[PDB]
């Protein structure tokens, strides 16, 4: 269901997703949270799309991805992960909620980016 | 979609890469993922799609750079190259 | 092929640019040149195709860079921008 | 008709085609001539295609063109010229023979690169 | 590739069918089969691809005939139709 | 491996593949055998492609298929079967050898057309 | 887009016709008209596009029918046929 | 500017456009007028698009066109005319107003279908 994005995220280095396959993965960049905060989305999917598009517009983050991955994010799709981090048909970075419905669907502080391999272990 | 790298001239492989680039920006990955599976199968490179999405900083991130890396790897491993 | 920049979301204009990139590597320019004429007509930028083939060194030579330059120019000249 | 490429061309700077719209235009790069020399072509068109493909493979020359123009040359097509140098349907660099059939069709020293505008004046 | 018949105008569904017709004559069925899976999923017709490859003799074997049969079936079963 | 097509096939009605999902399936049409007889093929796959293209050229057989299936055969691909006769990723008519390598690879009299469902049972 | 009927196998010409069929249903005729000009040029048939839009009632209105009529006309006029 | 379609059109035979290159051309079919009457359109172009789509839905009219022309009309485009009736870039049937602005823009009784050649003469 719809809702509004909230949270502050965290500052990230020039290797943002380097730890996406460990622990809870990589956090929502604070610069990205600033652009998405207080905005309404029809669903989490809508959020996910807007999220990646925002990443493509941030010079500090886009430079961390190849030209092909930047094009993917520019249209709202998650970037492809490295071959070693895929799992079956799941070949792109996924968003994981730390605290499930048991919540905070649009709580950027309860959202992170993880690889398929790591997500399955979680 | 040929089933062998030897059936592709360097120019034709570039066309394949631009088709993949077009699907990259399509609404979904339904078609894209099929083209990528084909790319991985014929190239036979252990890193597969990494050649496209995670290019080495020691070469150009371009269709031309991708072809050159594939040419060098297949040659170094005694595998047939692009159709001359 | 919409007949106005206002009909294109930034993502859709990128799809248009990737279609042009595909025709760039096609055997001939028959189709390419028609897509370029359309690009020049809707963008209304005086330099036309230069935005694609002769990008300013002050911005990225990418679909994203092209869209940003167009956005900045049309805004600075009081022209309607991409469909939000 | 077919024939073989001959000639040595000339050394060029990092602004090879900057003078393509003046005088006889830009010359055939000597590094390019070295790759095409002694090779047989079915026609001048075949030569023109191989010419541009060779340019795309020379790091010193490819860096002088944008990503879109490099892709064009990679498949044997001439790069697009600047809007200001076009003339009607002719929108790409053309090869001009200094000494016409009145010859040297594959004589790289009798071949140069010129813009449409300048070619018409010639 | 929308994920619902309600997102398609009759004209847009016809474009989808012509894309399938193009892949029908492609070298392989790699892309074709993905478009067909999508077609079957959104149409929700029990006979799936039969609407395309095994049309009833009581209607035209054309993109227009396919759309009409789908419209009639979805309406008769209380399902949302094409985007008006 | 390569070889030459031999055999006479059998006469068929206007419902050629109606029994492709029963017993050994449908036989090679005699009119089709007449066109393929004594011809060399690099592999069975090459034969299969030429086979379907020949079917698309026979007015008596092409009329038994829809416009979409005719286009498939015109480029050498087997026609799609009915949804009820498919099995997983196998969704098109397949050629089955009655007498395996244990042979006659290009023996049109030892070849028939069967549906995926029936082929698996065989 | 080859510049000669002799460069096309019958299967490849059919692919050309399905590409034209796809552009037929596109929003505009910008691309379509270029493909048709090419079709008319290589076929060399006096009736040009009529072979596609105004097929004789003595043959099938299909990609296969179009190819057959072209084959018969070019053969009857001593012109080279499709690539075998 | 926008407006509403009015008029009754005229009954037509199975050769509706046979006289599109003569006099004032062919009239708006009465069955088509019945479907468009009292409907609002943003512009004449919008009318033209809806017009052809309606023609593709009328079994009595669609049968008068080839499969390729039917697909054109199905998406709102005018059918292609015969090669002999074209004129330059104008290669499809055009709608002509009998009584110009000097009017009735959406008056189906003041609208007809004509070929490029004939339209220029008018
Ligand atoms: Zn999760
Ligand atoms: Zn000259
Ligand atoms: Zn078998
Ligand atoms: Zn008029």
């Amino acid at each position: 269901k719809p809702g509004k994005a909230t949270g502050k995220g965290k500052p990230v280095n020039n290797k943002w997703l380097n730890n996406a396959g460990k622990d809870l993965g990589s956090p929502v960049p604070d610069r990205i949270a600033n652009k998405l905060r207080d905005k309404e989305f029809k669903s989490f999917d809508d959020f996910r799309k807007k999220f990646w598009e925002e990443v493509s517009k941030d010079p500090e983050l886009s430079k961390q991805f190849s030209r092909n991955n930047n094009d993917r994010m520019k249209v709202g799709k998650a970037p492809k992960t490295r071959t070693q981090d895929v799992s079956g048909k799941r070949t792109s970075f996924e968003l994981h909620h730390e605290k499930p419905i048991s919540g905070g669907v649009y709580d950027m502080d309860n959202i992170s980016v993880v690889t398929p391999k790591r997500h399955i272990d979680i | 979609l040929k089933n062998s790298i030897s059936d592709y001239t360097e120019a034709e492989f570039v066309q394949l890469l631009k088709e993949i680039e077009k699907e990259n920006v399509a609404a979904t990955d339904d078609v894209l993922d099929v083209l990528l599976e084909h790319f991985v199968k014929i190239t036979e490179h252990p890193d597969g799609t990494d050649l496209i999405y995670y290019p080495s900083d020691n070469r150009d991130d371009s269709p031309e750079g991708i072809v050159k890396e594939i040419k060098e790897w297949r040659a170094a491993n005694g595998k047939p190259g692009f159709k001359q």
